[PDB]
C-alpha cells in the first residue's frame, strides 16, 4: 500500500536501531575491505596474475594491512594548504558516503530479539533522492580536497571532479524518473516491492543503462576516473594527501561504489528478491536469504566496476561531459517521454499502439546514437598544405 | 504552539549552522569560503525543511543547491581567483555603516512585524502529508499551479538564451585547434622550435628560472613571459 | 522524528569515525618537520617562488562554463519530474499532457543550445 | 520550541542576505547573497505551509528554487559578458552610469 | 480533471507559443533566414495576440471576468485592457527592435539600427566584434527573449495568485536583464546597465517573494481573492498581512520606479539599447502597475487605512525627487528616465485613490504614457552623432528641430504630453489620475503633483528650447531613419498621443468599463 510501510519502519527501539546502524557500518567496512581485496585479485586474474596472495592466508589481510599501514603512516599537512578545509574535505567525502546507505534495503522484514523490523536501517518517502543528495554532498569532499591542497595537480583533480558532476548528475537524476513511474514511489522498499512481478532492469533497460553509466561517473571509477587520473595528474585531487586522509578518500570512493551498486540493485535488479534459479525455492525471499541475494547482486555490480577498470582506458573529461549531455541526458529524457506515453496509453487500453511506439522509439534511438558514434564522429579529413620546410614527395 | 524537543534541538543546532553559514557568506574574505558557507547554509535549510514535514523539498534543496554551489565555486575560480583574499575595505565612504544600520533596522522591523503568529494556531501538517508528501506536491503542482509550472519552462528557456547570447563565444573567436596550431607555416614546432626550458641551477630548478646564454645573460625565451 | 533518527545515528557513527580517522592520521605514525616535505608537490621540481601571479593569485578558466550554467537550470528543472513520476497514476491524462508540453519546451531549449554549439568546448 | 522561531531565522537569513548584497563587491558573492534571501523566503513559506496544514507553501518554495537557479544563471551570463571585457567581476567597477 | 480556459488564456498562449517557436527557429533555421522568420513570427504572433485580446474582451461582455486555470489567472476587464495595451506596445517595440542598418555598400546590415551588438559575447571593440559587424551577423535570439518578456508582462496584471505573479515577474525580468546588455554602441554602459538591473531586480524580487511568504502566512492562501477574504474576515494575523504588503510593495515599486527604488531606472535606461529602453519603459511600467492595481484593489483593499499613508509618501517622493532630479539633467535619455520615475509617481497618485475612478484613470494613464514614452525613446534612438552613436548629450540637440522640423515637432509633442499640456494624451491622463485621487480624499497629493508637474515642465521645455530656439552647432547630429518600421512606430505613437489628447473619450469609455476587478 503506502511505502515506507508504517507497520514496519519507525518502530525499532533505540537499542535495535542503534544495533542496525552499527551492523550497517560494519557491513560497509567489511564490504570495502572485501571490495579492495577482491578487486585486486580479480584484476590479477583478468591480467593473468594472482594479485595479493601472500599477506595473510591467501592474501586475506592485504586490505587490512594497507589500512593499518596508512594509519601507521605520517599524517601530512603540507604548507600552503587551506588547513581547515583541507582537513575537512576527507570528512565531507566520508560522512555522506555512509549516510546514503541508511536507506538501502538489504532484505525484507525479519524478527530479531522479539521485534519485527526491516532488514534495512530505515526508509524514507524520498529515499532514492536522499541517496542522490548524500552522494552529491560527497563530491564536495573531492572538490574541496583538490582545491585546498594549494597545488596545481590537486586543483586540476578537483576541477575535473566538478566537471564530472556536471556530466553525470543530471543523467543520474533523470534515470530515477522511469523507476518512479513504474514503482509509483520514491521509497526504496516500495521500489523493491513494485518489482515483485518483474525486475525493472528488463522493463526500464534504457534507464538502467543511463543509470549504470552515471554510476561509474559518480564513483570516479574507470573508464571515467577523471578526478584521480593517475596517468595524467599524478594523484589528482588526493595528491598532497597521505595516511588516513587518503585512506578515507578511497574508503569514500568504495563506499560510494557499494551504495550506488546497491541502489542499482534496489531500483532495477529487484533489490533483495532471489534470482530465477532460486526464486522457485520456498523461503528464499524470506528470512536472512534476501541478504545473501542482495549481496550477490551488489557484488555483480562491483565485478562490473572491476571489469570496466581492467578493460577500458579513461576518457577525457570533456568527452565524458559530451557523453553525458549529448547522449545520456537526451536518451534519458526521450525515454522518460516514451515511458510516460506508453503507460498512459496502456492505462487507456491503447495496447498495440504502445507496443509499437516503444519499439519504434528505441529503434530510432539506437540508430541515432549510432550516428553520433559513427556519423557525427567522421573518420575522414583532408590533407594539410605544405610550407617552407620543403616537404618530400608523398606516395 | 510548541514542537517536539527533538525538533527544537534540530532547529537550534542546524539553524545555528545556517546562520553562521550566511554570516560566513557575507563575511568570508575568500570567495571559495563564501561558496562553502553557502553550501552549509543550503544543506542546513534542507535539514530544517525535512524537520518541518517537507522531506521532498529538503532533499531537492540538497541536490540542486549542491549542484548550484558547485557551479558558483567553479565561477569563483574562473572570475575571482582560486585563493584570492578580498580586502572587504569599504570603498564607498560611509557605505559600510549605512548598510549595516539599514540591514539591522530592516531585520528588527521584520521580526517585530512577524511577532507571535503560531500562537494563533498551528495545524499539524500530518493531514496533508497523509497519502505522501510527494503525492500532495504533485497534486497541487499540476492542478492548482500548472500555469506556474509551465512558466518555469519559459524561465529555463530565457536562462538558456541568455547563456547562449552573453556567455557563448562563436566562430570569430574560437580557439585554434591543436591541428590548426601545428599547421602554421609549421609554427608550433619549427617557429621558435619548442622554447628553451627554464634554466636548471643548483639550488634553483623552478620554471621561473631563466636559462643561461653562452654570454652569461639570461635567455628571455627560457622563462614564460607571464612569469614575473 | 522516526524514519530519520536511524539516519542521525548512522551519521553520528560516520562522523565520529571520520573525525577520529583524521585525528589518528595526525596523531599516529611518525612526524618530522621538513620544509621540502611540506611544500607543494610539483613532480619533484622546486615549487614556484611563493609570490602570487597567474594561478593561485589568479583565476583558472573553465571552458565548459556554458554547460555549467545550463546544468544549473536543467538540474533545477528536471526535479519537477519526480513528484510527477510518483503521482503519475493518480494525476491522469491531463498531467501527462502538461508534463509532455513542459518536456517539449525543455527539449526546445536543449536543441537550441546543442545545435548552436552550446555543448561545445569541454 | 515555538514554531515561529523558524520565521525569525528566515528574517535573519534574508536580512543577512540583504546586507551581503550591500557589503560585497564580488558579483558571485552577490549571487550567493541573493540565493540566501530567496532561501530565507523558502523557509518562511515552508513554516507557514506547516502552520496552515497544506503544501502550497512548499510548492511555492520549489518554484522559488527554480527562479533562484534561473536568476543565478542569468546573472552569471551577464557577469561573464562584463568580465570578458573588463577582466573584473566587481559590481563597483560598473560605475560609468552616474548622476 | 482541471478545466483549462484556453479561450481566456489564448492571450499569453499565442505569445508563449510564439516565443517557443522563435527559439525553435534559432535552433534549426539557417542563419540567412533567421531574421525574416523571427520578425515575421514575432510581429504576427503579437498581432494575433491583439486579436485574441479583443475576442476575449467580447467574451467578457457578459460575466465580469472569470478564472482560467483553477485560480492563478483571472481575465477581468482591467486585466484584458492591460493585456491589450501590452500587446500593442510589444508590437511597436518589436518593430523598433527589428530595425536594421539603413543601408550600406555591403549587404551585411545586422539589426544594428536597433542597437544590438552582432555578438554580445564578443569583447567590446575586439577584433572579433569588428569581424562580426563586418560579416553582418546578428543575434536574433533577441526576438524570442522579447516575446518571453511580453509573455511575462502579459501575465503579470492577470496573475490572480501570489505564486503566479512572482513567476510572471521573474519571466519578464530575466529577458530584460539579458536585453539591457546587448547594445551595439557604448557596450560598456550597456553591460553596466544590465548588471545593475540584474542585481537590483533580483534584490527586489527577493523582497517580493518574502512579502508573498508573509501574506501567505497571514492568510494561509495565495489567491488574491482568498487573501482579501482572510484580511476582511479578520481571520488572518493582520501583522504578517501588513508586513507582506510592504515587502510586496517593495518589488512592485522597484518595477515601476518609485524614489526609494528608482535609482536603477536612470542608469538602465541610459545604458540599455535605445529600442529595448523604449519598449521596456512602457511595457514594464504597465505590467507592474497592473499588478499593483490588482494587489491594492483585489488582494488587500481592507487594509487601505494601513497602506494608504505609505503610498502617499512614496507618491510624494516619486513626484518630487523624480522631477527635481530631472531639472539639472544634461542627458536626454537620462532625463526621460527621471521623467518615467515622476510619471510612476503620478500613476501611484491615481492608484492611491482606491476607487473605480482610480482604476480607470490608472489604466488610461498607462496606455497613453506607454505610447508616449515608447515614441519619445524611439525618436531619441534616431539622433546619431558623427561617430554613429546615439547622440544623447542634450546640449548637442541644439537646433535639432531647426534641421528636422518633422521629428522636432514630434518630439516636442511627446515632451508636452509628458509635461501634461492640454490637447495631449498626457494631460487627459494626468487629469484622470488627479481626479481619481481628489475623489478619493487625496487632494493634497493632487496639489503636490501639480507643483511637481510645474517643476517638470521646465526640463521638458528646455529640450524644445534647444531643439527650436537655438542655432544648430557645427557638429550637430543627424537623423538616421533608418527604415520603414521606425518611421511607422514614431508616426503611430505621435498620432495616438495627439488623438488621445484631442479625442480621449474613445478608450476612456474602455477604461471606464475596466473599473472593476473580479474578486
Amino acid at each position: 500500500m503506502t511505502h515506507p510501510d508504517p507497520t514496519l519502519f519507525g518502530h525499532d527501539p533505540w537499542w535495535l536501531m542503534l544495533a542496525k546502524a552499527v551492523a550497517i557500518f560494519v557491513f560497509l567496512l567489511l564490504t570495502v575491505l572485501s571490495a579492495i581485496l577482491i578487486e585486486r585479485k580479480l584484476l590479477g586474474r583478468m591480467q593473468m596474475r594472482f594479485g595479493p596472495n601472500r599477506v595473510g592466508p591467501a592474501g586475506l589481510l592485504q586490505s587490512l594491512a594497507d589500512g593499518i599501514k596508512l594509519a601507521l603512516k605520517e599524517g601530512l599537512v603540507p604548507a600552503g594548504v587551506d588547513k581547515p578545509i583541507y582537513l575537512l574535505a576527507p570528512v565531507i567525502s566520508v560522512i555522506p558516503a555512509f549516510v546514503a546507505f541508511s536507506v538501502i534495503p538489504l532484505g525484507g522484514a525479519v524478527s530479531v530479539f522479539g521485534h519485527r523490523t526491516p532488514l534495512q536501517l530505515t526508509d524514507l518517502p524520498v529515499a532514492v533522492l536522499f541517496i542522490l543528495a548524500a552522494t552529491s554532498i560527497g563530491v564536495y569532499g573531492i572538490v574541496l580536497a583538490g582545491w585546498a591542497s594549494g597545488s596545481t595537480y590537486p586543483l586540476l583533480g578537483g576541477l575535473r571532479s566538478s566537471a564530472q558532476v556536471v556530466s553525470y548528475e543530471i543523467a543520474m537524476g533523470l534515470s530515477f524518473v522511469a523507476v518512479f513511474l513504474y514503482a509509483g514511489t520514491m521509497s526504496t522498499s516500495g521500489i523493491v516491492a513494485a518489482q515483485d512481478r518483474t525486475w525493472f532492469v528488463f522493463l526500464l533497460l534504457p534507464s538502467f543503462l543511463v543509470y549504470v553509466v552515471s554510476m561509474v561517473g559518480e564513483t570516479n571509477r574507470a573508464p571515467f576516473d577523471l578526478p584521480e587520473a593517475e596517468g595524467e595528474l599524478v594523484g589528482g585531487f588526493h595528491t598532497e594527501y597521505s595516511s588516513l586522509k587518503f585512506a578515507m578518500f578511497m574508503l569514500a570512493e568504495y563506499v560510494n561504489m557499494t551504495t550506488v551498486s546497491a541502489l542499482a540493485t534496489t531500483m532495477f535488479l529487484g533489490g533483495w528478491h532471489a534470482p530465477f534459479p532460486f526464486n522457485l525455492i520456498d523461503g528464499a525471499n524470506s528470512g536472512w536469504w534476501p541478504l545473501l541475494w542482495f549481496t550477490a547482486k551488489v557484488w555483480t555490480f562491483m565485478f562490473l566496476y572491476f571489469w570496466l577498470r581492467a578493460t577500458l582506458p579513461r576518457l577525457r573529461y570533456d568527452q565524458f561531459m559530451a557523453l553525458g549531455w549529448k547522449v545520456l541526458i537526451p536518451v534519458s529524457l526521450l525515454w522518460i517521454m516514451v515511458v510516460a506515453i506508453t503507460r498512459s496509453l496502456r492505462q487507456h487500453g491503447e495496447g498495440t499502439w504502445a507496443a509499437w511506439l516503444l519499439t519504434a522509439a528505441v529503434v530510432v534511438v539506437v540508430a541515432l546514437i549510432w550516428g553520433l558514434a559513427t556519423s557525427l564522429r567522421r573518420r575522414t579529413v583532408q590533407p594539410p598544405p605544405p610550407q617552407s620546410t620543403g616537404a618530400y614527395p608523398v606516395p | 504552539a510548541r514542537t517536539s524537543t527533538s525538533e527544537a534541538v534540530v532547529f537550534w543546532v542546524v539553524g545555528t549552522v545556517a546562520l553562521v553559514g550566511a554570516i560566513g557568506v557575507v563575511a568570508a574574505r575568500k570567495a571559495v569560503y563564501s561558496a562553502v558557507f553557502l553550501a552549509c547554509t543550503m544543506i542546513s535549510l534542507a535539514v530544517l525543511y525535512i524537520a518541518q514535514d517537507a522531506p521532498f523539498l529538503g532533499v531537492v534543496q540538497i541536490v540542486v543547491y549542491t549542484g548550484a554551489v558547485m557551479m558558483l565555486f567553479l565561477f569563483v575560480l574562473m572570475l575571482i581567483g582560486v585563493d584570492l583574499t578580498e580586502s572587504l575595505v569599504e570603498t564607498i565612504k560611509g557605505h559600510r555603516i549605512a548598510a549595516l544600520i539599514a540591514g539591522a533596522g530592516f531585520g528588527i522591523l521584520v521580526i517585530a512585524g512577524i511577532g507571535n503568529v503560531s500562537v494563533a494556531g498551528f495545524s499539524g501538517l500530518a493531514a496533508a502529508n497523509s497519502g505522501g508528501n510527494v503525492e500532495g506536491l504533485a497534486a497541487l503542482i499540476f492542478t492548482r499551479y500548472l500555469w506556474a509550472f509551465e512558466l518555469t519552462s519559459a524561465l529555463l528557456i530565457t536562462a538558456a538564451l541568455g547563456a547562449m547570447v552573453l556567455a557563448h563565444r562563436e566562430r570569430f573567436e574560437r580557439r585554434k585547434t591543436q591541428r590548426e596550431l601545428a599547421i602554421e607555416r609549421f609554427q608550433t614546432g619549427g617557429h621558435p622550435t619548442p622554447l628553451p626550458n627554464p634554466g636548471v641551477y643548483a639550488r634553483h630548478n623552478s620554471v621561473d628560472v631563466p636559462a643561461r646564454l653562452p654570454d652569461g645573460s639570461e635567455s628571455p625565451l627560457s622563462v614564460s613571459t607571464i612569469l614575473p | 522524528m522516526a524514519l530519520y533518527t536511524p539516519i542521525l545515528i548512522l551519521g553520528a557513527i560516520a562522523a565520529v569515525f571520520a573525525v577520529v580517522s583524521v585525528g589518528i592520521a595526525l596523531v599516529i605514525g611518525p612526524r618530522r618537520f621538513n620544509r621540502s616535505k611540506l611544500e607543494a608537490y610539483e613532480c619533484g621540481i622546486d615549487p614556484l617562488p611563493p609570490v602570487a601571479a597567474g594561478l593561485t593569485g589568479q583565476r583558472i578558466p573553465i571552458r565548459y562554463y556554458l554547460i555549467a550554467m545550463l546544468f544549473i537550470v536543467f538540474d533545477i528543472e528536471i526535479v519537477f519530474l519526480y513528484p510527477w513520476a510518483v503521482a503519475f497514476d493518480s494525476l491522469g491524462l491531463f498531467a501527462v499532457i502538461e508534463m509532455l508540453l513542459f518536456m517539449l519546451t525543455v527539449f526546445v531549449a536543449y536543441a537550441y543550445v546543442w545545435r548552436r554549439g552550446g555543448l561545445n568546448w569541454d | 520550541m515555538n514554531p515561529d522561531n523558524y520565521l525569525y531565522l528566515s528574517a535573519l537569513l534574508f536580512t543577512i542576505g540583504a546586507a551581503g548584497v550591500l557589503l560585497r563587491r564580488n558579483a558571485i558573492v552577490m549571487f550567493m547573497c541573493v540565493e540566501l534571501m530567496l532561501n530565507a523566503a523558502n523557509l518562511a513559506f515552508v513554516n507557514f505551509s506547516r502552520m496552515h496544514g497544506q503544501l502550497d507553501g512548499q510548492v511555492v518554495a520549489f518554484f522559488t528554487m527554480v527562479v533562484a537557479a534561473c536568476e543565478v544563471v542569468v546573472g552569471l551570463a551577464i557577469i561573464m559578458a562584463i568580465f570578458r571585457t573588463r577582466r573584473s567581476a566587481s559590481v563597483d567597477d560598473a560605475n560609468l552610469l552616474k548622476h | 480533471t482541471p478545466s483549462i480556459e484556453y479561450g481566456l488564456l489564448s492571450p499569453m498562449l499565442i505569445v508563449f507559443g510564439v516565443a517557443i517557436a522563435g527559439v525553435l527557429i534559432e535552433a534549426l533555421a539557417p542563419r540567412q533566414s533567421r531574421y525574416p522568420l523571427q520578425v515575421t513570427l514575432a510581429l504576427g504572433g503579437l498581432i494575433a495576440t491583439v486579436v485574441a485580446v479583443v475576442f476575449v474582451a467580447r467574451g467578457l461582455s457578459g460575466t465580469p471576468g472569470r478564472p482560467a486555470v483553477l485560480g492563478a489567472v483571472v481575465l477581468d476587464a482591467p486585466a484584458v485592457f492591460l493585456q491589450g495595451t501590452i500587446a500593442l506596445v510589444g508590437i511597436l517595440g518589436i518593430m523598433l527592435i527589428a530595425e536594421r542598418q539603413k543601408a550600406t555598400v555591403s549587404a551585411g546590415e545586422a539589426r544594428g539600427l536597433e542597437d544590438f551588438t552582432p555578438q554580445a559575447s564578443a569583447v567590446a571593440g575586439s577584433v572579433a566584434e569588428q569581424l562580426a559587424t563586418k560579416t553582418g551577423v546578428m543575434q536574433t535570439e533577441v526576438f524570442p527573449l522579447t516575446m518571453f518578456a511580453i509573455g511575462g508582462m502579459l501575465l503579470f496584471p492577470a496573475a490572480d495568485d501570489l505564486l503566479t505573479m512572482f513567476v510572471a515577474l521573474e519571466v519578464l525580468s530575466l529577458p530584460l536583464y539579458l536585453l539591457c546588455g546587448l547594445a551595439r554602441r557604448r557596450r560598456l554602459l550597456s553591460q553596466e546597465a544590465a548588471l545593475k538591473y540584474f542585481l537590483l531586480g533580483a534584490f527586489s524580487s527577493a523582497f517580493f517573494i518574502y512579502g508573498a511568504a508573509m501574506l501567505y502566512g497571514s492568510a494561509g492562501t495565495l489567491d488574491l481573492s482568498g487573501i482579501a477574504e482572510s484580511v476582511a474576515a479578520g481571520s488572518g494575523n493582520t501583522s504578517l498581512a501588513l508586513l507582506g504588503v510592504a515587502l510586496l510593495l517593495v518589488g512592485v515599486l522597484f518595477k515601476v520606479g518609485a524614489v526609494p527604488f528608482h535609482s536603477w531606472i536612470p542608469d538602465v535606461y541610459q545604458g540599455a539599447p535605445t529600442s529595448i529602453t523604449a519598449f521596456m519603459a512602457a511595457a514594464t511600467k504597465i505590467a507592474a502597475f497592473g499588478a499593483m492595481l490588482r494587489i491594492f484593489y483585489v488582494a488587500v483593499p481592507a487594509l487601505r487605512d494601513d497602506w494608504r499613508p505609505v503610498l502617499w509618501a512614496i507618491a510624494i517622493l516619486t513626484m518630487v525627487v523624480g522631477t527635481v532630479t530631472a531639472v539639472t539633467q544634461t542627458d536626454v535619455k537620462r532625463m526621460l528616465a527621471y521623467s518615467a520615475v515622476a510619471h510612476s509617481g503620478f500613476i501611484l497618485t491615481g492608484v492611491i485613490a482606491a476607487n473605480p475612478a482610480g482604476v480607470s484613470s490608472t489604466l488610461f494613464y498607462l496606455f497613453a504614457y506607454g505610447f508616449s514614452t515608447l515614441g519619445a525613446f524611439a525618436v531619441v534612438g534616431l539622433i546619431r552623432n558623427a561617430a554613429g552613436d546615439e547622440e544623447t548629450s542634450m546640449a548637442q540637440w541644439a537646433g535639432l528641430g531647426r534641421r528636422y522640423p518633422i521629428v522636432g515637432v514630434v518630439f516636442s509633442l511627446f515632451l508636452l504630453a509628458f509635461a501634461g499640456i492640454p490637447l495631449t494624451s498626457g494631460f487627459v491622463s494626468k487629469f484622470a489620475v488627479f481626479k481619481a485621487a481628489g475623489e478619493g480624499g487625496a487632494i493634497p497629493l493632487v496639489i503636490i503633483g501639480v507643483i511637481a508637474s510645474a517643476v517638470a515642465a521646465y526640463f521638458y521645455v528646455r529640450v524644445i528650447v534647444l531643439m527650436f530656439f537655438t542655432e544648430p552647432p557645427d557638429d550637430a547630429p543627424e537623423l538616421v531613419v533608418p527604415s520603414g518600421l521606425s518611421t511607422a512606430v514614431v508616426t503611430v505613437t505621435a498620432a495616438v498621443t495627439f488623438a488621445l489628447g484631442a479625442l480621449p473619450q474613445p478608450l476612456l469609455d474602455l477604461a471606464n468599463s475596466a473599473e472593476t476587478f473580479l474578486h
